[PDB]
């Protein structure tokens, strides 16, 4: 129902009936269409707890 | 050659009168924020439970 394993079938992935954040070369049934997140620590702030 | 014996009795009413003042802190929590806010929309629909 996808080829790529990916939650968008081929039909709605061609069509672009799709998510439209879904990138351009993302709409190839062969091409998987997947996020990749990773959080990076912009700063860290540590305050003492001292009376 | 001599021998002496004395003998003694004292009062004493001391009378006194203590003020103190103490400020506590802690150096994580030293201040709370509270914030005036106010939300606008500048868009065409409305939108519902707003967070």
């Amino acid at each position: 129902w996808s080829t790529a394993s990916d939650p968008y079938s081929d039909f709605e992935k061609v069509t672009g009936r799709i998510d439209k954040n879904v990138s351009p070369e993302a709409r190839h049934p062969l091409v998987a269409a997947y996020p990749i997140v990773h959080v990076d620590m912009e700063n860290i702030i540590l305050s003492k707890n001292e009376d | 050659n001599s021998s002496t014996v004395a003998i003694d009795h004292s009062l004493s009413l001391a009378g006194e009168r203590t003020w103190a003042e103490t400020m506590g802190l802690n150096t994580a929590d030293t201040a709370r924020l509270n914030a005036n806010i106010r939300y606008v929309n500048t868009g065409t629909a409305p939108i519902y439970n707003v967070l």
